[PDB]
């Protein structure tokens, strides 16, 4: 259903930008979806997963790396897991986890709400490090029970968002973003983090307009946000969603007024140039750089199907915006406004006319695209006559219905 | 010209084949028939729905 082949991915920077379980998931995705580079990706993934005492996903990654190494031993014609890791890691993890559990349950006999919440948050962090998702969720819920202050509520919301991101329970993420935003009277920028979380959750849920709007409000002062999404990928996500959904004036207004996506596009000059060419009717370079960004971000944690749909919408909107200022546009020139051939452009234009929102006619003789501007009166008179014929026909039918009821006509 | 038309400042369109700029003069100044047609179809369909439901 997925998995493509493409070189030139920078593994080191993409691995270092993220950190935590998010980095592990992204490295696993990169290894699984990018062949001819799965070896080094899996090696780095196993090197980092061994850190912070993982248990089951470590076994899966070790098996995958062993399979990859075995594959490498046959093409140009498997590493050991060091099972002592199991022993030492299990012993240390059990000792520290039981010590922390003893401390927390002793605090439960002391009955302090804030202390219980903090201990349960620590237990959830320890379980997440161990690779225990449901256990961390339960700990963070027993923490959410014992909340005292607004900052405690904010921390609870952030923890629940982080956990449900891995659990892919994005409904919980959205609910907790709404709770953390609407409640506390909507230098420390927490709303930026909440908006980033909401935007990424919406994008993961196949939403593009609201996700773009939420990302647009994210300020660059947040800077460090590696547990969920890197700033470069945030800029890419926002630019792609805005290009797909926001039309030209909306694009300009939002990008300029935000003043943080200016910096974000400075981090990612490719998206900035693509948007500028979109505004300036340079769709050929826009779409070739779009294909470059395609091959570059086809192996992203939460992008691939969403970004494919986004690119389809982007090319449709580009065609619509390109033909809009013309009443009689040569299809030769329109095809020359991209690397596509005449036949493919004609097929795409026919599909757009069938779907709509281009209002055009294809004079395939000279290959010139003529816009359709029909007089309202001619259409109005035609459909008014059709309505009258339908009204008379329905008048007959209702007139007929009175016959079978006044004369009691039915199946016996 | 393309930038101006994209900004809705120009109520016209470009014919690149003949190096031409054709503006929509829109001297008709109507759009009342559009409102009449919308009023005609919406209420007639409204009447059809009412008759079907009442019978």
């Amino acid at each position: 259903n997925y998995v493509v082949e493409n070189p030139s991915l920078d593994l080191e920077q993409y691995a270092a930008s993220y950190s935590g379980l998010m980095r592990i998931e992204r490295l696993q995705f990169i290894a699984d979806h990018c062949p001819t580079l799965r070896v080094e990706a899996l090696k780095m993934a196993l090197s980092f997963v061994q850190r912070t005492f993982n248990v089951d996903m470590y076994e899966e990654i070790h098996r995958k790396l062993s399979e990859a190494t075995r594959e490498l031993q046959n093409a140009p014609d498997p590493p050991a897991l060091d099972t002592a890791w199991v022993e030492a890691t299990r012993k240390k993890a059990l000792l520290k986890l039981e010590k922390l559990d003893t401390d927390l349950k002793n605090y439960k006999g002391n009955s302090i709400k804030e202390s219980i919440r903090r201990g349960h948050d620590d237990l959830g962090d320890h379980y997440l490090d161990c690779g225990d998702l449901s256990n961390a969720l339960k700990c963070y819920s027993r923490a959410r029970d014992y909340c005292t202050s607004a900052k405690h509520v904010i921390n609870m919301c952030l923890n629940v968002i982080k956990v449900s991101v891995y659990l892919q329970n994005w409904s919980h993420v959205l609910s907790y973003v709404s709770k953390a935003e609407s409640t506390p009277e909507i230098t420390q920028a927490i709303l930026t983090k909440l908006k980033c979380a909401a935007g990424l959750a919406e994008l993961a849920a196949r939403k593009y307009k609201q996700a773009a709007k939420c990302l647009l409000l994210a300020s660059f002062d947040h800077c460090d946000f590696p547990e969920l999404l890197s700033p470069s990928n945030v800029a890419i996500y926002g630019g792609l969603c805005a290009l797909a959904t926001f039309d030209r004036q909306e694009l300009q207004r939002n990008v300029i007024s935000s003043s943080s996506f200016k910096l974000f596009l400075e981090l990612e000059p490719q998206v900035r140039d693509i948007i500028f060419k979109f505004y300036e009717s340079k769709y050929a370079s826009c779409l070739k750089m779009l294909d470059e960004m395609k091959d570059n971000l086809l192996l992203d944690m939460y992008l691939a199907p969403h970004v494919r749909t986004l690119y389809t919408q982007i090319r449709n909107r580009a065609l619509i915006q390109y033909f809009s200022p013309y009443v009689s546009a040569d299809m030769h020139r329109m095809a020359a406004a991209f690397n596509t051939t005449v036949a493919a452009l004609e097929d795409e234009l026919t599909q757009l006319i069938l779907e709509g929102l281009i209002s055009a006619r294809v004079d395939s003789h000279s290959k010139i695209l003529y816009a359709r501007d029909v007089d309202q009166r001619s259409t109005t008179f035609e459909k008014s006559l059709l309505m009258g014929k339908e009204f008379q026909r329905r008048a007959k039918a209702m007139m007929l219905r009175a016959a079978v009821l006044r004369n009691q006509i039915h199946v016996k | 010209l393309v930038q101006c038309i994209l900004d809705n400042t120009i109520h016209g369109r470009i014919d690149q084949v003949n190096q031409l700029l054709e503006l929509d003069h829109q001297k008709r100044g109507g759009a009342r028939y559009t409102a009449l047609d919308k009023w005609t179809n919406q209420l007639n369909s409204l009447n059809q729905a009412v008759v079907s439901k009442l019978a």
